[PDB]
């Protein structure tokens, strides 16, 4: 609100801001408008499935092991261990809460897994048509021009593999010293943000004080006049330079945004036939897990190793 | 005599009280670099029953405030000389200690320093020393006076171990002469200890005065363990007595989680500094 | 107030922001150090040796306090003469010193003591400067300065060689000359002394009886302050948005209990956005813990003006006891109904408003994520359509916008 | 200008130039924002013309939600808009598999 | 860096500067945060291998 | 260099600035908008008068 932070309780300060023009509906407009943009950013990633599925009660998929992505009911917030392992890991300035709170974007998440673990990319187009996940784990590797040969032949032995490299990826977040700088930077660069508009009260902008209580007292409004519209004008020119920043910022994570949708719609809801987009080497399949403000995609892959050489011709 | 030493972490002061629990607040106020050098001044008045006139304690110059730190027995030094030329000629300020007393007072006066020195001042012969005060000789025109509780509240430990330090800083910002102290007795010999502590101001008074001298006034009627010799050119020698010369730096101080200053890190001294 | 906001008649569905919603404070406190500790003012007025005005009894105001509001009662402060310096702004006040003289004078010479006058007394006993700002208060002094054969201890110089300058004082025995006779120490012809008996009797008339009269010398200069005034003292209230005025403070918020640890001397608190939040009275010796008056932005939620008038109102992240309750603020107008559906003007953290007929009103509740769905996976079953939906979607999407040069 | 003398109406001119042209500084950093998002979108309908219309495309829920068949554009008053034609299959029915 | 493109060699000029606050380390984390960006946009491009 | 020397009298001399007028600014004499020099007065009253 521009009027308490230029001014705060004050109303000659009031009355001679209302002369600076309408630089206040415009400060609203682009910050509700950047507001608005953020909670729709979470329906464009998130909310791609119409109808929230769940998982079947047994949870037997062919040897292929789900406990640490699938949400544990023991912990009250319904959260998988992964997503818990991210998670743990005043002058007018309100900050508005995210429309989608942070237990229903998780249920989003839980939906995505059980369609992408019991119907394959079928609920992606239209009804969600099951499917034995061994025959999907087939169809996945034909997408890459590996035969349904070679997955029965070696279901045990890619059950494993899967299984340790779900156990391990664990380790890999929590052993790391910073994994997640994105969406910790993120938070730092806006809590910095608005530890320097706050700091920028207590700035004389060429006037004898950055109290207006003080600028007042000691003078009378003809004469402090002056101070008081150098203040207002320096005060209004940190809130341009802070709102056009967010406004860039809101930008950059707009992108962002975009390309976590583009990737939960190919990755997620299907196979992506670009090569390192849904992670290095040959994509078999991607899960999701919610964090603070961002996503984390857990991008399965398929990965040759041990070749040996021939003559061709 | 006189020496040189180094001043390692030492001299800082809260700047103003402001409580900011866990903060790393930054301020550029007057401090005491880091590492700096402090000259030992000492002062010899004392040999065996005959007179041997002194000669002793020269002019000490005063720029910017100052930090002095001492390690004496109940009030070796209790007088402090803040007026320049010392004469009836431009104004001075006088801090004088006593049993529990201050009695610092804005004067004039030509001359003030008649200790009296015993002939019988051997301290391991006798220890008596009563009404030796012979000050305010002479007051042209003086009326500024302040009495109030005295600086240093020396304890006794039971033995001679609790080598107790007290430090001072005096800086002369639009009057207020803040007189910023700490006393830490864990000392057992170190000279100018490892580690950090903070000063806490205690008083201050308005006046307005030039201010570029110095000096200190000892218990001379009773005066003991001051040796002499040639300590010149980067030496040591027995003094009990500091001094260090503040500049205007920048300090980053970090407040601690019940409000007091842990540790403080100086700028313009190293580059990870 | 949507309307005025967003300029047009017809207000469509949706949430929006008309104003900020802002506590005002209820009334005003101030407070400074205890009492005023000891200020030696009332020894200069209770006193039986007034010195008189051949030597006026100069003091030194530097270890005092302007707490012009308890040195009344110990005199009948009869004349309350001020200079330029308003009597009643002088609590507020910060004199850099304050020069005072205690002198006993009569009836007439009251006038005296006044700038730029002319006449006998103050030309030979007490000089005043032409812009001497300050106060001074004349009473009767006939009970004390009264004696039935005479009352002649306090004495007045009447002969002095010529005029002198402001404050200055020349109290100093001489054969005072005046004539062809230089006086050679008989004093005799010619030569009168320059005291004069100023005695006093009660049967004398009013202008003759003995009056005592101090001064008060002041400086508004621009210096640093040594004399201050307490602003007597208010009751301090708790947990109410009020204006504090602490020692070297001057805001509002709510003043709490304090469960911090200040260190024996303090001044302020502050945080890491260098914001006072906690503060100490002098009067108590008690950590206060201040919090920021409660505000938000008030918010309209309406069902757009082609359905009704009816509005709920979303104080935005204020516990508004100071009707529902959410996360991200309380509603009024809108009852909390426990059911779901997709909802249509969002809120905050899962609450949806939606006008509904459940006699039509607003109703708040959790989103419905969508329609609940359970999927028949088992190890050897698979759903294979058998129908298709040729299904035309439409997207849109800006591709120019309007080209400007100004 | 003819109410006041230059010495004051110089102080008072160089307020409105210093506002109009802060004014006028603000319109034109917020437009060219406005035109970086423009750019993405149109970058993402020229992406979305090269594979959806001239072309059928594999991403999923790119060219229309479900399958994709083919695309139609459609010129729109400053914009573009898409027809997708799509293959969301129905009446499913249960079975057993090996 | 502001202190010198501002004001040349002045040191009372500087002091004026300090008066308007975080105008400029603000600034000079704005410069560096694009400079730290481009070293990453030609590694993220080129560095595939 | 320009030194320009005349009497007028008390009153007016205060006026020898730009844009303000006392009727000397108008049809005697004004000083330009963008008069970086100086001015100096001293009384005359003791001459002539
Ligand atoms: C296949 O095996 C290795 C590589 O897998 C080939 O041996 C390399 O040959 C290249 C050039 O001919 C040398 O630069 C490498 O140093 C060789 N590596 C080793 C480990 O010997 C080998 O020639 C290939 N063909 C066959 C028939 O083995
Ligand atoms: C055939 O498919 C239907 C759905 O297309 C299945 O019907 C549901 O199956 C789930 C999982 O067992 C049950 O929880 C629901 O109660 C079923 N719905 C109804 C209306 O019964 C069905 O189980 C599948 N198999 C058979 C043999 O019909
Ligand atoms: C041990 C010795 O030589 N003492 C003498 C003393 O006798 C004499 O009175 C004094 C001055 O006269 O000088 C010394
Ligand atoms: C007020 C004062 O002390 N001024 C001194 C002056 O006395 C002295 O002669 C001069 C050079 O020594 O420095 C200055
Ligand atoms: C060995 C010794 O006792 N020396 C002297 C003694 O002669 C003297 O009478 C006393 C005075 O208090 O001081 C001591
Ligand atoms: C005014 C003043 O301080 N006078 C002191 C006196 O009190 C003291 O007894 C004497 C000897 O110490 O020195 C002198
Ligand atoms: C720490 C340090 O450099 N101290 C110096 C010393 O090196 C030098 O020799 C002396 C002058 O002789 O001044 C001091
Ligand atoms: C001026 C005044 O009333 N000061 C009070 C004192 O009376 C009281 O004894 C103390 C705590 O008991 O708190 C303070
Ligand atoms: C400085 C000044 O004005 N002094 C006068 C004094 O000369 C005169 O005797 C007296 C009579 O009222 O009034 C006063
Ligand atoms: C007195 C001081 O300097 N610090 C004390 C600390 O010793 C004590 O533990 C704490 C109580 O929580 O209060 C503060
Ligand atoms: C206007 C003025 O000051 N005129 C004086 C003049 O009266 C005097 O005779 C002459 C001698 O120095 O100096 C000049
Ligand atoms: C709204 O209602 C008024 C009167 O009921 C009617 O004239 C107007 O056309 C309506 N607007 C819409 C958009 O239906
Ligand atoms: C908020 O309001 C609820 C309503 O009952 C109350 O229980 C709670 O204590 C309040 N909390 C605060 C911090 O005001
Ligand atoms: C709605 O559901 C809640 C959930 O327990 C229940 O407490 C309440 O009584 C229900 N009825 C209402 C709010 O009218
Ligand atoms: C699938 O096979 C496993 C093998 O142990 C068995 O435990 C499970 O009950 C089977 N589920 C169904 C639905 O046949």
């Amino acid at each position: 609100d521009c009027t308490m932070y230029i001014c705060g309780d004050s109303t000659e300060c009031s009355n001679l801001l209302l002369q600076y023009g309408s630089f206040c509906t415009q400060l609203k407009r682009a910050l509700t408008g950047i507001a608005v943009e953020q909670d729709k950013n979470t329906q464009e990633v998130f909310a791609q499935v119409k109808q929230i599925y769940k998982t079947p009660p047994i949870k037997y998929f062919g040897g292929f092991n789900f406990s640490q992505i699938l949400p544990d009911p023991s912990k009250p917030s319904k959260r998988s261990p992964i997503e818990d392992l991210l998670f743990n890991k005043f002058n007018g300035l309100t900050v508005l809460p995210p429309l989608l709170t942070d237990e229903m974007i998780a249920q989003y998440t839980s939906a995505l897994l059980a369609g992408t673990i019991t119907s394959g990319w079928t609920f992606g187009a239209g009804p969600a048509l099951q499917i034995p996940f061994p025959m999907q784990m087939a169809y996945r590797f034909n997408g890459i021009g590996v035969t349904q040969n070679v997955l029965y032949e070696n279901q045990k032995l890619i059950a494993n593999q899967f299984n340790s490299a779900i156990g391990k990826i664990q380790d890999s977040l929590s052993s790391t010293p910073s994994a997640l700088g994105k969406l910790q930077d993120v938070v730092n660069h806006n809590a910095q943000a608005l530890n320097t508009l706050v700091k920028q009260l207590s700035s004389k902008f060429g006037a004898i004080s950055s109290v207006l209580n003080d600028i007042l007292s000691r003078l009378d409004p003809p004469e402090a006049e002056v101070q008081i519209d150098r203040l207002i004008t320096g005060r209004l020119q940190s809130l341009q330079t802070y709102v056009t920043q967010q406004l860039i910022r809101a930008a950059e994570i707009r992108a962002s945004a975009n390309l976590a949708a583009t990737k939960m719609s190919e990755c997620v809801l299907g196979q992506s036939k670009r090569v390192d987009f849904c992670g290095k080497g040959y994509h078999l399949m991607s899960f999701p897990q919610s964090a603070p403000h961002g996503v984390v995609f857990l991008h399965v892959t398929y990965v040759p190793a041990q070749e040996k050489n021939f003559t061709t011709a | 005599t006189q020496s040189y030493t180094n001043s390692f972490t030492r001299g800082v002061y809260y700047p103003d009280k402001v409580f900011r629990s866990s903060v790393l607040h930054s301020t550029q106020d007057l401090f005491l670099p880091f590492f700096s050098n402090v000259t030992w001044f000492h002062a010899i008045h004392v040999s065996g029953t005959n007179g041997t006139k002194r000669f002793d304690n020269p002019v000490l110059p005063f720029n910017d405030g100052v930090y002095f730190a001492s390690t004496e027995k109940s009030n070796i030094i209790r007088g402090w000389i803040f007026g320049t030329t010392l004469d009836s000629k431009t104004q001075s300020l006088l801090i004088v200690n006593n049993a529990t007393n201050v009695v610092i007072k804005v004067c004039e006066f030509q001359f003030c320093n008649d200790p009296f020195l015993d002939v019988y001042y051997h301290e391991n012969n006798k220890s008596r020393m009563e009404s030796e005060l012979r000050v305010y000789s002479s007051a042209n025109n003086c009326t500024f006076e302040y009495v109030s509780q005295p600086f240093l509240m020396d304890l006794e430990g039971k033995q001679g171990n609790f080598k107790n330090l007290r430090e001072f800083v005096f800086k002369n910002i639009d009057g207020y002469f803040k007189i910023y102290s700490k006393h830490t007795p864990v000392n057992l010999g170190r000279d100018l200890p490892q580690g950090f502590s903070a000063l806490e101001p205690l008083v201050d008074l308005p006046i307005g005065i030039n201010i570029t001298r110095f000096q200190t006034l000892l218990a001379l009627h009773r005066s003991y363990l001051t040796p002499g010799d040639s300590s010149s050119s980067w030496t040591a020698g027995a003094a009990a007595y500091y001094v260090g010369y503040l500049q205007p730096r920048t300090f980053l101080l970090k407040y601690n989680e019940n409000g007091t200053i842990t540790d403080a890190v100086d700028c313009a001294l190293d580059p990870l500094s | 107030e949507t309307k005025c906001t967003l300029k047009s008649f017809t207000v469509e569905k949706g949430i929006y922001q008309t104003s900020n919603f802002r506590v005002q404070p209820t009334e005003s406190i101030v407070r400074f150090p205890n009492i005023t500790n000891l200020c030696p003012f009332h020894e200069v007025f209770n006193a039986t040796r007034f010195a008189s005005v051949y030597a006026w009894n100069r003091k030194r105001i530097s270890n005092c306090v302007a707490d012009y509001s308890v040195l009344y009662n110990f005199a009948p402060f009869f004349a309350f003469k001020c200079y330029g310096v308003s009597p009643t702004k002088l609590n507020d006040l910060c004199f850099t010193n304050v020069y005072a003289d205690s002198f006993v004078i009569r009836g007439n010479e009251v006038s005296q003591i006044a700038p730029g006058q002319t006449g006998n007394i103050a030309d030979y006993n007490y000089k005043l400067p032409d812009d001497f700002t300050g106060c001074v208060i004349a009473w009767n002094s006939n009970k004390l300065d009264s004696k039935v054969s005479g009352n002649y201890n306090y004495l007045y110089r009447l002969f002095r060689k010529s005029k002198l300058k402001p404050f200055e004082r020349d109290i100093s025995t001489e054969i005072y000359q005046a004539g062809n006779k230089p006086c050679n120490g008989v004093a005799g012809f010619n030569c009168y002394f320059p005291l004069q008996s100023y005695g006093f009797r009660p049967t004398y008339g009013v202008g003759h009886q003995p009056y005592r009269v101090v001064v008060l010398s002041f400086e508004l200069l621009h210096a640093p302050a040594t004399v201050c005034g307490p602003k007597k003292s208010t009751n301090l209230v708790k947990n109410k948005c009020v204006n504090f005025n602490f020692n070297g403070l001057t805001g509002t918020g709510v003043l709490t209990e304090s469960n911090k640890k200040f260190l024996p001397f303090q001044q302020f608190g502050r945080d890491i956005a260098d914001t006072t939040d906690a503060v100490r009275d002098p009067q108590t010796l008690e950590i206060l813990d201040i919090t920021p008056c409660s505000f938000g932005g008030v918010s309209v939620i309406t069902p757009g003006t082609n359905t009704s008038n009816q509005v709920a109102v979303l104080y935005q992240g204020v516990n508004c006891t100071e009707v529902f309750q959410t996360r991200a603020g309380c509603l009024i107008g809108a009852e909390y109904v426990n059911n779901s559906y997709e909802c249509d003007i969002p809120i905050g953290a899962g609450i949806c408003a939606s006008y509904q007929t459940q006699s039509q009103s607003i109703i708040a509740y959790t989103m419905s994520l969508g329609a609940e769905n359970s999927v028949a996976y088992s190890n050897n079953s698979i759903a294979i359509p058998t129908n298709f939906t040729i299904s035309v979607t439409t997207e849109i999407l800006p591709v120019s916008m309007t080209k400007t040069s100004v």
